[PDB]
């Protein structure tokens, strides 16, 4: 499953709708029996397959969660610089101007799997002391967002 | 870091606005008449009104024929559909050769289209047959601000229930194609189980219904194979049809008639557009007279785009014939419909220039004396031999911990490597076919 | 042809009803 | 509104004959070949005569002489509704389909049959839609008033029509077309369309088809997609016999009538002897279309045999067929055809440049000048002048070499390229 | 209106009761020997006693081998089965040629079968199973056997119907009050449509409103239909089809053709012998005709050497037009007409003959009558001459252009000028090769 | 390791055996002699390990018995892991149901490999107790698990997927299991005392996962739905060039993305002296491809008539190949070198050889061939054990030599034995009189 879902990207950019029904000949008007199509549709409903993973990967190209940072060139260097920073064993202060990049940064950081916590206008009044002390004190947190 | 193979040194033909071929431009030397003829082809295909003309390159080995093909492909741009091809691969074991010829001709023709898809997303609150019921199911998608219910076809609901979705599952569902896909479970249910393999994702943002224009490009061959046979489907009958025949089949004349009629209607609508392509076939002399006599009619077609050919032979017998000896191994009937661009070989100075240019793109530095050497033995054997030996000379300099290729380096390189001439010579003195 | 996905309401809509006026 | 581009045959639209089979010297883009055009009129009178069948005519001549142009002009002269088939001799050579039944299918596709059927159509603007039904028991009774320029009628619709009307979303002002037998619905515009006349319009629907389609349909229930995709093959001849008998009785009772088609085959010189014999035997068929042969190759050895039969064809085929040839073109014919190219592809070539191109076409070949006139367009517009002068023609001539010039160039450069043995010299020293 | 393609001028051999062929009869002029031999072959085939015989017809082209074959086929009649065949038609791609030629051999002979069936019609009112008032302790009384009172205006009967026939009834989705047609044996269900009583119920309806056909409920009809042997062969080897899903899948399995084993053929032969003892069926022989035999592979010749040995081999008539020719598929095996002697040992050779000027005149005027085209005496003489020196085929081909040139001149008769103009606009093989001799580039 | 390697003519060689300056030792890592050949092999090895350049092919030729495939196996095992190497027979490409050209394309594509990296998290510890809450009818089972290690002991609720997985396999609370949360797999390592597993350290860890994948499998699985079964069975072919160049662009943009790194492997093709000009032209084209892995091409025939052309093409190859291909040639071996190779083989296959016996084995190998000596050194083992001593004497090898004939002596015998055997026509004298 892992390889079939990580290496299925392309899509048949052009397809003819309702041609699948006529491929077997089942439709509203055909020479086959009236309830033959009903019976084949029903039993196909009960008949199960394990190939539906490839079917849903080929029919539609699902936007996998990986591309959140593969579409961000800044994140490409961000990942490696955080890697080397944690290898050296250092914390960081990171600053921006808009909160949307903060948001995408938190989703990226949860994707990479770090314990962290942010500070902005949305933060309440009480939690400011606890965030300041937790970052100031020696803790597992290494990335603090503003 | 960088990867290359006898090419990628071409960034374009290297002409001017007046059509004059610069002596050195785009990593090109010589072939001024060839470059100007290639520009003639450039503004032939830019006009996109010409159809059914054949232009082949007449040249020997190392004459830049396929190099010129790479140049024209590079200047064509991604939008222009360029289809390189090999005259040997046209022989097919499952379908007739002329079918493959028409298939690649149809591949050459490309056409941009514009379309809009309908996107629905959210969390389904009910999966129940409508009510005294039939195989239809109402589904209610809840987004961040989108709240709608949908009644769906039996087939799309079958695909839905094969996706193993449930209440609290956020899904991505399209209206035109009907493809089903579940994003996951809402984060509101993350606390419901302490541990779960299934990953929790937030509720979709915005309203459930979405619109967007798509300007995706598609070749006419892709449409022909799309309406010739089914492509995909999440319902069982789709796989039934696909497995009914996986064998590729030919295309009827009336199928081509109807596809060109429908694309003519679409382009008359004002959305569709048409752009011709360029077909490059390597060593057209390798294919048989059957393809030649089929192309005798295929060239006379209407939608057949411009085709470029190449050959590496002269007064030679045509394949499939005994007494029919013809220039380039091409029968006279087709060459009457062919136009030729003459090519020229390379002498010492231009050989040295191309070697040093590809060394610059090779990221290898060569001293002046070693440049004189590679100019010397790159002529009495071949330019290609020095082209091959460029990299081993650099690596031998590297092994000596020097960044400059010296005369000594090329000396050991030519001592421990022998060319075709030396191989033949040592084969002359053979005890048992040495 | 028929749209696979169509607008469906809960209050005014009903499977049996089909009325279209000026 | 056909999609057409410039082509080697797109200029001619019709042969351009007279009532007495007199070809105008410049007619419908077709020039010269007075005898060939008279024969084209003769085969015309053959094909729209319809009372003759099993006739084979041979058209031969030198290369680039426009015999394919003659066939294309003949096809244009036939016009629409006449089933015409154009194919070369290489398409038949296939592995999934053997040659004999491929040729049988080629004959079969040629002749078409006209089918005339009367249909009942109801077309008018709707006023409102009111469907009676049960909330859970069904009992659907659909009603909807249909209006036009001269009626305002309420209609009680059956289960099928209102099931469809639920399938496709329609509104009151929308206009739809109703056919009683099929029950299908077609809506095109909204109050866009201005319907008029009677609702119960009684108009016929006429469908044309070759007997190949009905043969494929009757051969197999998958024959629909088989003919839509071409993956048919080896249909039983008893099906052919029964379908021939059925269309025969249809002809006597007159419900459907046949249209004898026209078959065009090219490069018959590369055809096999087995195919030649199959043609010889199938010519006697009553359902044998009018077929012309296009052999551009003279005396050559027939494929599958070691004997050099004249015209590349065995004399058995030639005996039961008539032969006409085509001649060369005098310089004024080249002048006329290049003028037609200039007008068709919109070339404002200079008169002296026109004469130079005429000479170059006369001495070398027609198609060489036909492509030179095209390349001269861009050779001129690169300097930003709409007209094309003599220097552009000379530039095109020197840039794009000719076949004879290349032959000469390789004759003193044999060592530059590989030989029949394949040897080639690449070194520039010794 | 009237279509003619080199034929329809002959209505068979038309020999006398004594077997002597008259000079002119049925599109045949002269040619007494071949026509008499063909009539002798007709006497062979009508004997209905002998099998395995065969004959080959020999001679130069344009002599009427096709004419004689079509004549014997016509005089045999449509009831007598005939299988035309071309040498190139044998070479197939799915199965080896032996299966194809056995298939043609079986296709040659036919067999007419007597059969009787039962007819039923009437409109439908009842859709109820067997009530089965007695439970018996094993039935929760209900059955997939819907009892329907077949309401015809002249009769009514309640039938216990099979689940298949009721399933086909459900396929038609019949309601109360609509004419139905059923079979006693097969149970085939077809409805002409809803009755005209329900026509006024709906202002519009896709279902056609039809009246009840006149006739009794139970009607009996007999058929003596003639079906060839190989249609039964393929039906037995592969079931033809059915309305049910199981039959749909079964015919979806294997629709392509393959070999035919002899065991099923022998079982069919035995049951047909049982039928002829019962008198249900009577066999009829067959004729197989092969075109342009010189090209046949030596393997085909070797197999046909033993094909005639089989008791099921019918009479096969053969045509060839070659002299000292090597057999195809061989290297040094050369023989008359390109056929190995082992085959021709059992065959009978018959040779066609050429014709004299009067014969060409007669065939030309017969053709002119066939295409209802009138010609003058001088043009007739010119056509007969040029046919004698060029060929019959060339004159026959250019007959129509002469009439066309007459018509475009608003003349109903062919003149000397017409044939002269036709010769100007068309050239035969002889001047074709004369022109092609002096060719700049294979003109 | 832990892989089957039976006694073979290429098992004894293990690596190239050349210094960091690429001057080979006279006898090192399985090869004796061929110093220029071994240093050329090291040259190709540094070419392939660099990986910057593509579209390189080489010719290895000469008479038979020159260790061409010996050098090929040596360089292949020097490549070892972390790099794909494909060896293909020249006559193998000839297929009647599979198109030659696209089969050759997929042969090239097999050599090219892509390595994709991702990091996954997992929990490891000793199970403590098993407790579940389920219903006989309504289901909605609610399982809980207590896990422990040397430092952390904790209880976690077990979700539906985990309880289903725990029920699908016989589990014991004494077992040690490992679970990856993202994938949900259960890794039952061992058991506690009834019993090998002894967990320690942190309860939850994150580790990287790397997939060694070749471009060919991406292409085949993305060609169609049945690509998976086609790959696992081999009933594929005629892959469209559209998916080909689409995947080429995709891997190019992924390489520039840095998500995954490509490994251009080495292709080996054999005995191409018997092949088609179609193959030659297509490989002439394909060598210029940007995604062209290094190709090893071997041959044994000198000047001969190349199949498909009437003429006797020199070296059995067309000149277009020789224009773009570099040649490596190998010489014969001296008697001392042959003796050293025989000694290496004997050490590999562990048979004691007498000094005089080994010397005469070497001299008769030089006389006839070294393949003959290779099989004689094997049969000498059984000859020596039938007399119950691992040592091989002169009489063992002489008995083997008089028992089994060589090609040349058998040829001469059938020269005196012509009449007893049919001729090319088929004429024989089965009788005696
Ligand atoms: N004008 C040029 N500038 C630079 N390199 C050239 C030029 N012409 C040819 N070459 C080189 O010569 C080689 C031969 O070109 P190509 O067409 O691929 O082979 P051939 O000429 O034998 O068909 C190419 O690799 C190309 O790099
Ligand atoms: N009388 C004519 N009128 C118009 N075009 C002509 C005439 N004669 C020849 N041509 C041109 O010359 C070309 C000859 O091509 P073609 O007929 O395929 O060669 P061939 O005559 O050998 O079959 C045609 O494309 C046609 O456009
Ligand atoms: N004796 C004859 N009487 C009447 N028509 C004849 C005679 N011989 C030949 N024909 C004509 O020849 C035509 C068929 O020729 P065919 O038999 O196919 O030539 P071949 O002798 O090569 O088989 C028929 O249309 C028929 O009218
Ligand atoms: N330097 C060497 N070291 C070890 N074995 C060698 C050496 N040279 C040759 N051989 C042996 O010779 C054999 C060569 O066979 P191969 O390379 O397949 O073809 P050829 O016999 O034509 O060289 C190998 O099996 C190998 O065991
Ligand atoms: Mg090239
Ligand atoms: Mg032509
Ligand atoms: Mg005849
Ligand atoms: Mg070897």
């Amino acid at each position: 499953r892992k390889i079939i879902d990580t290496f299925a990207v392309l899509t048949p950019s052009a397809v003819s709708l309702d041609m699948r029904k006529l491929a077997l000949g089942l439709n509203d008007d055909s020479s086959v029996g009236e309830n033959t199509r009903l019976k084949v549709m029903q039993n196909c409903f009960e008949v199960s397959n394990p190939l539906h993973q490839l079917q849903t990967k080929l029919t539609i190209a699902f936007p996998d969660k990986s591309l959140l940072q593969y579409d961000c060139g800044k994140l490409q260097k961000l990942a490696i610089l955080l890697q080397q920073l944690k290898d050296n064993g250092h914390r960081a202060l990171i600053f921006t101007q808009m909160t949307k990049v903060l948001d995408v940064l938190e989703q990226f950081l949860n994707y990479h799997g770090y314990l962290y916590m942010r500070l902005d206008g949305a933060t309440k009044i009480e939690d400011r002391q606890i965030l300041t002390e937790r970052f100031n004190t020696d803790s597992r947190i290494t990335v603090f967002i503003l | 870091v960088t990867r290359t193979a006898a090419h990628t040194h071409i960034k374009g033909l290297g002409l001017d606005e007046s059509g004059v071929a610069k002596r050195v431009e785009g990593g090109f030397v010589g072939q001024i008449e060839a470059r100007e003829a290639c520009g003639v082809i450039v503004d032939l295909i830019k006009a996109k009104k010409m159809s059914g003309r054949a232009i082949l390159l007449a040249g020997g080995p190392s004459t830049g024929k396929t190099a010129l093909a790479l140049a024209i492909s590079q200047e064509l741009g991604p939008k222009v559909p360029f289809c390189p091809l090999v005259g040997s691969e046209l022989y097919s074991v499952e379908v007739k050769k002329t079918e493959t010829l028409m298939e690649n001709f149809r591949r050459a023709i490309g056409l941009r289209i514009k379309e809009t898809k309908e996107v629905y997303e959210g969390e389904v609150t009910e999966l129940t047959p409508e009510d005294k019921t039939i195989s239809h199911v109402i589904v209610g998608l809840k987004s961040a601000k989108g709240t709608k219910t949908l009644r769906l076809d039996p087939t799309i609901y079958e695909s839905i229930q094969r996706e193993k979705v449930s209440i609290g599952d956020v899904i991505y569902i399209e209206a035109n194609t009907g493809a089903v896909k579940r994003v996951g479970r809402s984060d509101a249910y993350a606390t419901e189980f302490d541990l779960e393999t299934e990953e929790y994702v937030p509720l979709p943002k915005g309203e459930v219904h979405k619109k967007k224009e798509i300007v995706q490009d598609v070749t006419l061959h892709d449409l022909d194979v799309a309406n010739a046979r089914p492509q995909g489907g999440q319902d069982v009958i789709s796989m039934m049809g696909q497995l009914l025949k996986p064998k590729k089949t030919e295309i009827t004349e009336k199928l081509r008639q109807e596809v060109n009629k429908v694309v003519a209607k679409y382009i008359d609508q004002g959305v569709a557009e048409l752009i011709p392509g360029v077909l490059f076939i390597d060593e057209v002399n390798m294919l048989d007279i059957e393809i030649f006599t089929y192309l005798n009619k295929a060239l006379e077609s209407n939608i057949a785009p411009v085709v470029v050919l190449a050959s590496n032979r002269g007064m030679t017998t045509v394949r499939g014939t005994e007494d029919v000896i013809s220039p380039h191994g091409v029968p006279p009937d087709l060459i009457d419909r062919l136009l030729i661009v003459r090519t020229l070989p390379y002498d010492k100075d231009e050989i040295r220039t191309i070697i040093e240019r590809r060394a610059t793109v090779e990221r290898l530095q060569v001293e002046s004396s070693a440049l004189d050497l590679l100019a010397t033995m790159g002529t009495e054997t071949s330019l290609r031999y020095a082209l091959q030996l460029l990299a081993p000379c650099g690596i031998l300099a590297q092994t000596s911990n020097r960044k400059e290729i010296v005369v000594n380096d090329v000396n050991e390189a030519k001592l421990l490597f022998l060319d075709a001439k030396r191989s033949t010579k040592i084969l002359e003195t053979s005890a048992n076919y040495l | 042809m028929k749209a696979l996905v169509e607008e469906i309401d809960k209050k005014t809509y009903n499977p049996d009803i089909y009325f279209t006026s000026l | 509104k056909s999609l057409s581009l410039i082509a080697a045959h797109s200029h001619i639209t019709g042969l351009g004959l007279d009532e007495n089979l007199q070809p105008r010297p410049t007619s419908e883009g077709m020039v010269g070949q007075l005898q060939a055009r008279r024969a084209a009129g003769v085969i015309l009178k053959m094909v729209q005569n319809g009372t003759i069948a099993g006739r084979a005519v041979l058209v031969a001549g030198p290369p680039s002489t426009g015999k394919t142009a003659l066939a294309m002009g003949v096809s244009q002269s036939l016009g629409k509704d006449v089933p015409f088939t154009a194919i070369a001799g290489s398409e038949i050579f296939s592995l999934e389909l053997s040659k004999t039944e491929a040729l049988t299918q080629a004959f079969r596709k040629s002749i078409g049959i006209k089918i005339k059927e009367e249909t009942e159509l109801i077309e008018g603007e709707v006023v409102e839609i009111q469907i009676d039904r049960s909330i859970t028991g069904g009992h659907k009774q659909g009603k909807l008033t249909i209006k036009t320029t001269d009626m305002e009628t309420i209609y009680e619709l059956g289960n099928k029509m209102i099931d469809g009307l639920t399938k496709e979303k329609v509104l009151a002002g929308d206009v739809i077309s109703i056919d009683k037998a099929s029950g299908k619905i077609t809506k095109l515009g909204r109050s866009v369309q201005c319907p008029e006349g009677e609702l119960q319009k009684r108009k016929t629907v006429v469908h044309t088809v070759s007997l190949h389609e009905i043969d494929v349909i009757n051969s197999r229930t998958q024959g629909f997609l088989a003919l839509f995709t071409g993956d048919t093959g080896e249909i039983r001849s008893e099906v052919r016999d029964q379908i021939n008998t059925k269309v025969a009785e249809w002809k006597e009772e007159g419900k459907a009538e046949i249209v004898p088609g026209v078959l065009f085959i090219d490069e018959v010189h590369m055809l096999d002897i087995e195919c030649f014999s199959f043609i010889n035997r199938a010519l006697e068929d009553e359902f044998a279309p009018i077929v012309m042969m296009a052999t551009n190759r003279g005396v050559s050895k027939t494929r599958g045999t070691n004997y050099k039969s004249p015209h590349g064809l065995p004399l058995d085929l030639l005996d039961r067929s008539i032969i006409i040839t085509t001649k060369s073109y005098n310089e004024q014919e080249i002048k006329t055809i290049l003028s037609i190219r200039a007008q068709e592809e919109e070339v404002e070539l200079s008169s002296d440049a026109l004469d130079l191109l005429t000479k170059t076409g006369v001495e070398t070949s027609l198609r060489y000048s036909s492509n030179l006139i095209s390349v001269a367009q861009q050779i001129a517009m690169k300097r930003k002048n709409n007209t094309v002068e003599v220097e552009d023609v000379k530039r095109a001539y020197l840039l794009f070499l000719d076949s004879a010039r290349s032959v000469k160039y390789v004759q003193e450069n044999e060592s530059q390229y590989i030989d029949d043995q394949g040897n080639v010299q690449i070194s520039i020293a010794k």
